[PDB]
DNA sequence: GTTGACAGTTTTACGAGG
DNA sequence: CCTCGTAAAACTGTCAAC
């Protein structure tokens, strides 16, 4: 949890796979309409890409 | 200072392809390699100062 | 099953100094 | 370029954990 958080940073992620990685200005924004601090972007982030990206 | 963005496992193909071959790099396969993996002239530059240093961190031990 | 989290180690990118 | 050291992004590697 929460819920909301992983579906907005999932469309972040599935818009692009050709550089999935975010700026630190993004990072601030999706901080700043999350819930979640910076931090824990940041490790979503890191487990996001190997959680998912390598099959694909 | 440029914020990290890490290479393609197809850059870091190759080079260490090159540094396998020779540790150093010459002017011009510092530009050859460089269109190909559209790679900063002077990034490919620093690669190959990072790697060196790997070979040393190796030594063990 | 996989989700969020972390200490510890690897990768990028400069700048001092010789 | 060139060690050498020093930032800071992003990677293992594992874990109780709810």
């Amino acid at each position: 949890a929460p819920k909301v958080a992983t579906n907005i940073m999932r469309a972040w992620l599935f818009q692009h796979l050709t550089h999935p990685y975010p700026s630190e200005e993004q990072k601030k924004q999706l901080a700043q309409d999350t819930g979640l601090t910076i931090l824990q972007v940041n490790n979503w982030f890191i487990n996001a890409r190997r959680r998912i990206v390598q099959p694909m | 200072r440029k914020k990290r963005i890490p290479y393609s496992k197809g850059q870091l193909r190759e080079l260490e392809r090159e540094y396998a071959a020779n540790k150093f790099i010459t002017k011009d396969k510092r530009r050859k390699i460089s269109a190909a993996t559209s790679l900063s002239e002077r990034q490919i530059t620093i690669w190959f100062q990072n790697r060196r240093v790997k070979e040393k961190k190796v030594l063990a031990k």
